[PDB]
RNA sequence: AUCGAGAGGA
DNA sequence: CGCTCTGCTCCTTCTCCTTCCTCTCGATG
DNA sequence: GGAGAAGGAGCAGAGCG
């Protein structure tokens, strides 16, 4: 029965999803785009610990005591403590960061910290630092303004949808929002020059990786959506069932209504 | 906000068992129930009461009485649908043939 | 020969009367089939579809092979009503002025207006009917909405009408100040409607005409349809459309005769329901009233609904799904020398199941010598088809080691080493069930399958039994390989999660073999480099 | 062997189309018909041994095309017919843009 | 089938009607796949 | 319309299976072969061989909902499958 | 009359037609089929106007099988009779019964029934033409006929002519 | 009507002169694809080389055909077609009715009422009597 | 051959 | 305030509804 | 036998006379 309901559902050329007769049920597949078959969990840093915690693991401040950038991280020391300009980016990403954190506490509102995100960044960082045995006991040569912008570009690089007008760019940008947020969570600068200390080689690498790794996870045009989640749901609905023959079947009459008040 | 509820319950029901199915699967299905507008179940008289090609609704449940209705009103079927094409034998309009192929004579020469 | 198409769009409909007699290639008239091999001409004739050894097929020959059937034609006597339509014409007459050809009911009214407006023609004639259906009088004078002080002096017959009530398979009307409605009486008042109330009312005024509702001449499907049956020793007992078609023209020849003959007014009331009951019942043997067509056997009759409703019908069970060549069924058991994209084939299957591979001047040489060896053994082929259409068959001919292929010319190759096959284990409850695998030959009746890959099929070795399917046209072996080939599917949709994985006795001797306490002397590890195919030759 | 709805339900979602159509047609059900472009009805005289067409009822001898279409389904329509349904076929869609 | 034939019985019913059965056997050893 | 064209410019794994079909049927009915043989008979295997090499002569007219569809090459097409 | 109209041809090409030669041989293909045909819908179609800039409009590959399909169109001049039209045609062949006239692309037979009363059959003369009143008509005369209604058939097409009128008399 | 590059092209009432010299013209451009690779008698000769050198001989029929229709062309010198091209179809009349006046002789407004019963009714005569015999004079400029 | 009924599996 | 009218509410009817395969057996025209 | 569609029947209030 679920089959037929489903069965003329597909994804067209323009990443939208419509039955037989062209009505739009979603707009873009999955709300995301994404294939399932290309999509794994991961955490999400920016929503737990303490605000402290926090701050401590992304802020960075060249001027104060309190976040110093250690000089040994990277080739150029002193250089960049106290330069403003870099101080104003850092303080742009560190601002970013606090909305995505304030941001994803309403999304999820249990505080639960790993859901399924396409492209596995932690797997692939690590293939960065076993690429050519990036020596993690010296300096490297990265720049806050290398970092900086290489994450901004990156972003514009993840294309789901092609439509150059406004309408389709909105929803181009509400397609990457939860995953771009995963970016700068694991790309701070922070973190990229103390956990993962990359070398400038290692890190476009990696960047170029990632979108090549992004592209190939959106879903295919012309994939039989339909079926294929009336199946996924039929099989494990083989092992509560008749609860579920009660909800297919939308039989107002149920069998244990009931309320939840707080 | 039916459709976020509706998608809560069937969500409870599948997990209480242990098992685990991505969110779209039922994004999708929760979705298309609600469409037109409000709960359509997918029983005789829910998803088969569409306003689809008849020549589709046919194979569900009901099928002599739907091509009664079909030829009374002299409905035309776009035979866009999957069963449709299924029925008369054409390929149907999905994966890979969701497409045309066409030979480009200029790269023919080209390629020369 | 004529131009080659596809279909685009079906377009449904109601037979015109006279399009059905102008489609008809001969009327029917005789209730008799025959005498000894002669046939009437009135019935199943061979201007219709004809039996086999008889090239007549209404002069288009080609035996049954490549013609179909052609319809006949049955004058009524009387009009009849049509089974899938009299609750229908119900809701019309309910609706329509009864004697005037008039909507109970204009544009003058607001609450028709909305109606009228309804883009959905269904939900049109619904509502439409909802208010009329309440409307017994349809006066001339109508106050108008605008002028209250005002009438359009629009109802015809400024009558009232009567509620119309079923009654099994006629209808009754109940004037307001009682009797059966005449199926005629209907016929011309649906003739007296105006195509713009046909619009109103959901009809098209080319392809759905009320009128067309009512019967007035049967189309008679050609033998095709209902098979001439030859079961026992030259018994008839032909099939159930057959003999309900001979009680039609019974009950329509008495009927003709009884009012042509004395006319006996009683007599052809009664006539006129039996000729209606034997249509009914042939268009549809299960009605909501008692009345059961019943054959001669005792069986009920298998009217045409049966015959498409439900399951095993002519939808589900020959359409959807249907019976397939080029396929197996038998049972699997484990292999662990088998990769996973790889299943063994019985050589018995492998000598049947056939693919039909074009000879080029590629392979040529190869297919010459597959001929040679000939259906016996396995490397071989069965048939050699010319351009001509002249499907030689090797296994009754010498001509094996004479024949010289010609490019352009099949070969029933058998199936061969790494030939795609797809699989499935029944039933089919989901994608990852049903996968495309390599094929390998194996010299033992049944299925061999590497072990981890029972995971997704569901599959156990304790006697399950797995089909096969082998795919034809060169276009669906690359379809199988690069989209249902098993390493395509590792990481399924289903939960996210590589559906497959190693499973058994070989998972329980990982752990052994991986555990730190575990050391391999020196004679034992030089053995197991070497069963790692991948291996580069480094200790 | 039978490859019921299920089995064709897989390969949708394999979105091997053409496997589909091979199975169901090529397999089995292989049928040549003509029809006539006027009325879409399965009436024409296919004298094919003197290359000539008709459809008596349209009295049409131009508009006659070969569709392929399985067995089984040039019965479901003939028993419409014999029903009183008339599924006209037409190749040439309706709406153009 | 593949056997040879044990016992070939002829007869007749009540109504004197020749009937005959045809009893063929054959030995069956345990192949791959048979069940246990 | 070849301006501004809206969708993807990969080839979706679809038409990566039917044009190795497409191609590997042509190749089989003797069609003409542009890429040199090393010895290759199975048709699929010279099709993959072909697409490799951008040397089929293929264009994609995909369609969108509204019945309009923009045409690709198969040069144009980015191969990442 | 004659007529310019845009006439379309789908044509089939078996895959070894798929060398770059294939365009012209398309080309090719299409003026044998075209020139010279007849049909009851345009009559004859004489030629193709505008014999270059033809539109091929890509090859549709066909999913059953490797040929692939061509929709071409082109302008055509083509020549369709009208019941009543005026013709200045020729004689082809004498008959006892009628003539068989010259009409454009066409065979009119222009019946004796149809041909001024005072007109009959002189088997003498040669060839066998009739000269019982003025309208002497022979193979080697014109003849300017009406068109009494188009008979079309599947080979050819044909009509009948008249001569007693006023006007479409001999030569 | 309509063609297949979707323009609104009135039903082309060709004249059997003019046709002449268009598949003159056609024919020579067949000659350039091939080369890649007046009086009745005058231009009868010329269609008839044309065609030889343009197709294989085959269809004699059309051979004929063209040689009979130029036995009976009327306006021959395209240049001076251009002139009743403009005679008739200047006056509004109906395309086909242009064809069969620049097809066929006439020397009277009567005359072509008599011929054509579409111009027996409406018709304006005058106008008829002004080209025809201005027609005429040109018809035996040939 | 079909239908109907039954037994047994997957 | 009774008459009337109308929609609302109540109260009975009245249909029409569920993978794959392999064997045997009796009974019909 | 269940569940949903359907059709009648009774009733009560709002406007009318
Ligand atoms: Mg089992
Ligand atoms: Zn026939
Ligand atoms: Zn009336
Ligand atoms: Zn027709």
């Amino acid at each position: 029965r679920l089959v037929k309901a489903l069965e003329d559902i597909m994804v067209h050329y323009d990443n939208t999803t419509r039955n037989s007769l062209g009505n739009v049920i979603q707009f873009i597949y999955g709300e995301d785009g994404m294939d399932a078959a290309h999509i794994e969990k991961q955490s999400l840093d920016t929503i737990g610990g303490s605000d402290a915690a926090f701050e401590k693991r992304y802020r960075v401040d060249l001027l104060n005591t309190d976040h110093t950038l250690d000089p040994s991280l990277l080739e150029s020391g002193s250089e960049i403590l106290g330069d403003l300009k870099l101080q104003v980016l850092l303080d742009e990403e560190y601002k970013q960061l606090v909305k995505d954190r304030k941001f994803l506490r309403e999304v999820f509102v249990d505080g639960e910290a790993n859901w399924p995100l396409p492209v596995n960044i932690r797997r692939i960082i690590q293939n960065a630092q076993q690429t050519f045995h990036i020596d993690h006991t010296k300096p490297s040569d990265l720049t806050i303004k290398d970092i900086v912008l290489g994450v901004k570009d990156l972003q514009e690089n993840l294309l789901v949808l092609r439509g150059k007008n406004e309408i389709i760019q909105n929803a181009q940008r509400d397609a990457v929002t939860l995953f771009c947020c995963l970016l700068r969570s694991r790309l701070a600068t922070r973190r990229v020059l103390q956990e993962y200390r990359l070398t400038k080689q290692a890190f476009d690498w990696v960047l170029s990786n990632i979108e090549a790794q992004f592209l190939r996870s959106v879903v295919h045009p012309g994939e039989m959506v339909g079926v294929l989640a009336a199946q996924s749901i039929g099989e494990p609905a083989t092992q509560g069932v008749p609860r579920l023959k009660e909800i297919l079947n939308v039989a107002k009459n149920m069998k244990t209504p009931s309320l939840t008040v707080y | 906000a039916g459709r976020a509820a509706l998608y809560k319950e069937v969500y409870n029901v599948i997990a209480s068992d242990g098992s685990y199915v991505n969110y779209r699967h039922m994004a999708l299905l929760v979705d298309v129930m609600t469409t037109q507008g409000g709960l359509t179940s997918v029983t005789r008289h829910g998803f088969n009461r569409s306003n689809t090609g008849a020549l589709m609704r046919c194979s569900f449940e009901e099928t002599v009485e739907i091509l009664f209705e079909a030829g009374a009103s002299a409905e035309l079927d776009d035979c866009r649908g999957v069963s449709e094409n299924v029925i008369l034998g054409q390929m149907a309009p999905i994966g890979t043939g969701a497409f045309d192929v066409m030979i480009d004579e200029e790269s023919l020469v080209k390629y020369m | 020969s004529a131009p080659l198409r596809t279909v685009k769009e079906v377009q449904f409909g109601l037979f015109s009367p006279e399009e059905v007699r102008a489609i008809s290639v001969a009327k029917i008239r005789f209730p008799e089939t025959m005498q000894t091999r002669a046939k009437i001409g009135g019935l199943n004739d061979p201007r219709l579809g004809s039996i086999d050894r008889n090239l007549k097929c209404q002069t288009c020959q080609e035996g049954m092979n490549e013609c179909p059937g052609h319809f006949g034609h049955i004058d009524l006597a009387k009009p009849v009503f049509h089974v899938g339509f009299i609750a229908k014409i119900k809701k019309v007459c309910e609706c329509v002025c009864m004697h005037c050809g008039k909507l109970l009911l204009d544009e003058h009214n607001e609450l028709m207006r909305q109606a009228l407006a309804i883009k959905d023609s269904k939900k049109r004639f619904a509502a439409i009917w909802t208010l009329c259906k309440t409307k017994m009088v349809c006066e001339t004078d109508v106050p108008s909405e605008d002028d209250p002080t005002q009438l359009v002096s629009r109802g015809g017959c400024g009558n009232t009408q009567p509620t119309i009530r079923k009654d099994g398979l006629k209808l009754v009307g109940s004037w307001k100040k009682l009797r059966v409605l005449s199926t005629e009486e209907i016929l011309n008042i649906f003739k007296h409607i105006s195509v713009k109330d046909f619009t109103s009312l959901g009809f098209n005024e080319v392809f759905s005409r009320p009128e067309w509702m009512i019967l007035t001449c049967l189309p008679v499907p050609p033998p095709p349809v209902r098979p001439s049956i030859s079961f026992n020793e030259s018994q008839r007992g032909e099939d159930d459309l057959t003999f309900k078609l001979a009680d039609i023209l019974k009950a329509n020849i008495s009927l003709e005769t009884l009012e042509h003959n004395g006319a006996p007014h009683h007599a052809i009331e009664e006539a006129e329901s039996l000729l209606q009951f034997h249509v009914a019942t042939y268009m549809d043997n299960d009605i909501a009233g008692q009345p059961q067509a019943l054959q001669k056997s005792g069986r009920p009759v298998k009217s045409i609904r049966a015959r498409l409703k439900g399951k095993e019908g002519r939808i589900r069970g020959n359409l959807m799904g249907k019976r397939v060549d080029f396929s197996a069924r038998t049972v699997i058991s484990g292999d662990p020398n088998l990769e996973l994209d790889q299943v063994g084939v019985p050589k018995s299957i492998a000598k049947t199941l056939t693919y039909p591979e074009v000879v080029t001047p590629y392979n040529i040489d190869r297919l010459t010598q597959l001929v040679r060896n000939g259906p016996n053994e396995h490397p071989g082929a069965k048939y050699v088809i010319r351009d001509s259409g002249d499907r030689i068959d090797l296994r009754y001919s010498k001509r094996a080691g004479d024949i010289q292929l010609q490019y352009g010319w099949k070969v029933e190759r058998h199936i061969m080493d790494n030939d795609p096959v797809l699989f499935n284990r029944q039933p089919s409850l989901h994608k990852m069930s049903m996968m495309a695998h390599r094929v390998k030959v194996i010299p033992y009746s049944t299925f061999r399958l590497n072990l981890s890959v029972t995971s997704p099929y569901n599959a156990d070795f304790d006697g399950d039994e797995m089909n096969l399917h082998v795919p034809q046209s060169e276009e669906t072996r690359a379809e199988l390989s690069q989209l249902c080939a098993v390493p395509l599917q590792i990481v399924s949709p289903q939960s996210n999660k590589p559906c497959m994985g190693i499973v058994q006795d070989t998972l329980c001797g990982i752990r052994k073999l991986t555990l730190r306490d575990t050391f391999i002397e020196l004679d034992q590890v030089l053995n197991m480099l070497y069963w790692v195919p991948d291996w580069d030759g480094v200790i | 062997l039978r490859f019921g709805e299920m089995e064709r339900d897989c390969m949708i979602a394999h979105g091997a189309a053409s496997f589909l159509k091979e199975r169901l047609m090529e397999a089995s059900d292989a049928f040549r018909v003509h029809i006539c472009g006027i009325c879409g009805l399965m009436t024409v005289i296919a004298k094919l041994n003197h290359n000539q067409f008709e459809c008596k009822g349209c009295d049409n001898k131009i508009d006659i095309y070969q569709i392929h279409i399985p067995y089984a389904a040039k019965l479901l329509f003939q028993e419409l017919m014999a029903m009183n349904i008339t599924p006209r076929l037409y190749t040439d869609r309706s709406r153009d843009f | 089938e593949n056997g040879i034939v044990d016992q070939v019985l002829v007869t007749t019913n009540q109504d004197g009607l020749k009937f005959v059965k045809v009893r063929v056997r054959t030995t069956k050893i345990p192949q791959i796949g048979d069940k246990f | 319309p070849k301006d501004q064209r809206a969708t993807t410019p990969y080839m979706t794994k679809y038409e990566r299976a039917r044009i190795l079909g497409t191609r590997a049927l042509q190749i089989s009915m003797n069609a003409p072969v542009f890429v040199d043989l090393e010895g290759e008979t199975d048709p699929l295997r010279i099709a993959m061989k072909e697409l490799a090499e951008k040397k089929i002569p293929l264009v994609i007219r995909r369609y969108l909902p509204d019945g309009s569809f923009e045409d690709w090459s198969v040069e144009e097409l980015i191969v990442d499958l | 009359m004659f007529f310019i109209k845009d006439l379309s041809l789908n044509i089939t090409l078996h895959p070894s037609f798929f060398g770059p030669r294939m365009k012209q041989y398309l080309k090719t293909k299409l003026l044998e089929e075209v020139e010279g045909s007849c049909t009851g819908k345009f009559g004859y179609i004489l030629c193709v106007l505008d014999y270059d800039n033809i539109d091929i409009q890509r090859g549709r590959i066909l999913p059953t099988d490797g040929s692939a399909e061509f929709n071409v169109k082109y302008r055509a001049v083509v020549f369709k009779p009208f019941k009543g039209e005026v013709v200045d045609g020729t004689v082809v062949s004498c008959s006892q019964h009628g003539f068989e006239v010259q009409v454009g692309p066409m065979k009119v037979f222009v019946t004796k029934h149809l041909m001024p009363q005072d007109l009959t059959f002189n088997a003498g003369s040669n060839p066998p033409s009739y000269q019982s009143s003025e309208d002497v008509i022979t193979i080697k005369s014109r003849i300017r006929v009406k068109i009494e209604g188009c008979i079309s058939q599947v080979s050819s097409i044909h009509a009948i002519g008249s001569i007693k009128e006023d006007y479409l008399g001999a030569i | 009507q309509i063609n297949h590059q979707g323009e609104e092209e009135e039903l082309i009432a060709l004249n059997l002169s003019e046709a002449r010299l268009v598949i003159k013209e056609a024919l020579v451009e067949r000659r350039r694809a091939f080369k890649r690779s007046e009086t009745r008698e005058k231009e009868l000769e010329s269609i008839d080389v044309l065609l030889e050198q343009t197709t294989g001989g085959n269809n004699k029929d059309l051979k004929n055909t063209m040689q009979y229709l130029t036995n009976f062309s009327r306006f021959r010198d395209q240049e001076t077609v251009g002139a009743v091209i403009q005679l008739l179809k200047s006056t509004g009349l109906h395309p086909f009715e242009v064809a069969q006046l620049g097809s066929l002789a006439c020397d009277t407004a009567d005359e072509a009422k008599t011929l054509i019963p579409s111009l027996n009714n409406k018709i304006s005569d005058d106008e008829l009597e002004r080209i025809l015999k201005e027609l005429s004079n040109l018809e035996t400029l040939y």
